[PDB]
């Protein structure tokens, strides 16, 4: 619930602008940044099959879309990134996990966790 | 049609033909989007045949969903991005085609059969923009992707 | 667009400059648009000022 | 004529209404520095 | 005759970095 | 009345005339032939200490090298530049 809420209205609020999204190169900095984030999104609500996610795992890569820190990201990576940032806070950051569904939400702490798991992560990954 | 329309269920594999590329002189006149298997999965067939097939069906996808624009708005209005897509596509739609042994007598062309190495090979390749600088044509009634090369040289004199 | 249809590329997106008619002047009546209001508008060195007020119009 | 037909149009001129609309509010953007920079570009065109 | 008209140039390439200068001043 | 403007900039709508040359006009231009200008400014908001510091770049750009007219476009930016310290 705590970060659903915002993917909803961000992604409704780039369907609206979606349609020029390969045609507005010229317009404001402000619908510029709703399709930035809004193609974001988007690819990260694609899965592969027979591998679904705990709601740890869901909360946790929906988190890093709506904080912005897949922003300056080339879209066409953001499958990619996933798989393998899934992978890494799985294997090696269980604690991290057990805290988000431990404490229901993530916390500022997890908040903390995360920003710097995902921003170097991010830097290594599209190297 | 509730005939076609039951059939579907019934099979593990789809290839469905289309008046609209057949007419454009596709042959085979297979629909990219709308032909299935149920082995076009990356544990069956490995992910680098998986991968370069969901990518020229993207290709294809984002293509089509952009023709109907600019036929209208015009090629100049799409980034250099976009205008890259749709050259890569056209030659992908063409690199699909392919001269039939059986349909030597319709076509006027030599049939070839592709193997499935060179046939993966060849759509990554175009996808990769390693044949950017090539005309359209070289890419079409062609069997494998050297004889695309070699039909660029043969257009030029 | 000049040359399609009958040479300069990347005119017009970005606003003109005095160093674009520069360009120009240093590579060799004019005919353009000239501005009315938002639906009407009618077809050494003074050398560049005149590309130069033929680009801004 | 066919379903197909007008679902496929429909598709094409709403993508068209939307980027048109965008383009003649980008451009008014552009007019409205234009028109400004005009100004200057006037008197100074005079010699 | 001027030294930048020697071998070459044109005014325009005179007064065009005359300009620079002032905006980098 | 004078009408003295750049191609960005109107300022009016005794004057003083450097011969154009990069100099001095008290009621700056760059250069051109009402004056015409490519960059005519105050006076105001030149600076100055950056001028003398593109002075001394250009005055170590100098001894290349070399090929005529590289060389001539590094001496006009010179005399611009000398033209800049003088006028302020």
């Amino acid at each position: 619930k705590q970060v659903a809420g915002t993917m909803k209205l961000e992604l409704a609020q780039y369907r609206e602008v979606a349609a020029f999204a390969q045609f507005g190169s010229d317009l404001d900095a402000a619908t510029q940044q709703l399709l930035s984030r809004g193609v974001r999104l988007t690819e990260l609500l694609k899965q592969g099959q027979y591998s679904p996610m705990a709601i740890e795992e869901q909360v946790a890569v929906i988190y890093a879309g709506v904080r912005g820190y897949l922003d300056k990201l080339e879209p066409s990576k953001i499958t990619k990134f996933e798989n393998a940032f899934l992978s890494h806070v799985i294997s090696q950051h269980q604690a991290l996990l057990g805290k988000i569904r431990t404490d229901g939400k993530i916390s500022e702490e997890s908040d903390a966790k995360l920003k710097e798991i995902v921003t170097n992560f991010l830097a290594g990954f599209e190297a | 049609d509730p005939a076609p329309a039951t059939t579907f269920a019934h099979l593990d594999a789809t290839t469905v033909l289309s008046r609209a590329i057949a007419e454009l002189g596709i042959y085979p006149a297979v629909d990219p989007l709308d032909s299935t298997s149920r082995i076009m999965d990356p544990n069956i067939v490995g992910s680098e045949h998986y991968d370069v097939a969901r990518g020229v069906q993207k290709i294809l996808q984002d293509y089509k969903s952009l023709q109907d624009i600019i036929a209208i708005l015009g090629m100049d209005e799409l980034s250099e991005e976009d205008k890259l897509t749709v050259s890569r596509a056209r030659k992908i739609q063409r690199f699909l085609s392919q001269p039939f042994q059986v349909a030597e007598v319709f076509t006027g062309h030599l049939g070839k059969l592709v193997p499935l190495k060179e046939t993966i090979k060849g759509f990554q390749q175009i996808l990769a923009g390693e044949y950017d600088h090539l005309p359209e044509q070289a890419f079409y009634m062609v069997g494998p992707i050297e004889e695309a090369v070699a039909k660029a040289d043969k257009l030029a004199e | 667009k000049i040359r399609s249809i009958l040479t300069f590329k990347e005119v017009g997106r970005r606003p003109p400059t005095f160093g674009d008619a520069s360009v120009i002047a240093l590579e060799l009546s004019i005919i353009f648009n000239r501005f009315r209001s938002v639906i009407s508008y009618k077809t050494e060195y003074s050398l560049a000022n005149i590309i130069y007020y033929s680009l801004k119009e | 004529a066919t379903l197909k037909d007008i679902t496929r149009r429909l598709k094409s001129i709403k993508n068209i209404q939307k980027i048109t609309k965008s383009m003649k509010m980008v451009a008014a953007a552009k007019y409205a520095r234009a028109e400004r920079e005009l100004k200057p570009a006037r008197v100074y065109g005079v010699g | 005759v001027a030294y930048w008209r020697q071998a070459g140039l044109s005014y325009i390439r005179y007064s065009q970095i005359c300009a620079k200068a002032v905006r980098d001043a | 009345s004078f009408t003295f403007a750049s191609p960005t900039q109107v300022f009016f709508n005794q004057v003083d005339v450097p011969t154009l040359r990069p100099g001095l006009v008290v009621v700056f231009v760059s250069s051109g032939s009402q004056l015409l200008a490519e960059e005519a400014v105050t006076l105001d908001m030149l600076d100055l200490g950056a001028a003398k510091a593109n002075l001394e770049k250009a005055q170590s750009e100098l001894l290349g090298a070399a090929d005529e007219a590289t060389r001539a476009e590094i001496q006009i930016r010179i005399e611009a530049n000398e033209a800049l310290v003088k006028a302020l």
